[PDB]
């Protein structure tokens, strides 16, 4: 959902640049985080393959 | 004379997979984890090459 009980951490800014370690709500991993146009309806907030 | 089609597969796609990304590309935990196993790596990837 949006994300409603968070932690401590302090929230950067996103990065075009190639493999960032993203943390998007718990979500890690790495990668290139370029943005695109994808229509994302309010009640999904993360999108898969 | 009647010419006559005979259709022959010769190749497949010649699919290469990275082994550690395909059981865990993110975590080095993870990766520490596979690494006692055999070579798995190594074997797993050279079959398919």
């Amino acid at each position: 959902a949006p994300a409603t009980v968070c932690g401590p951490k302090l929230s950067t800014d996103l990065i075009k640049n190639q493999c960032v370690n993203f943390n998007f709500n718990g979500l890690t991993g790495t990668g290139v985080l370029t943005p695109s146009s994808k229509r994302f309806q309010p009640f999904q907030q993360f999108g898969r393959d | 004379i009647s010419i006559t089609t005979e259709v022959m597969p010769v190749s497949m796609a010649k699919t290469s997979v990275d082994c550690n990304m395909y059981i865990c590309g993110d975590s080095t935990e993870c990766a520490n984890l596979l690494l006692q196993y055999g070579s798995f790596c190594t074997q797993l990837n050279r079959a398919l090459s």
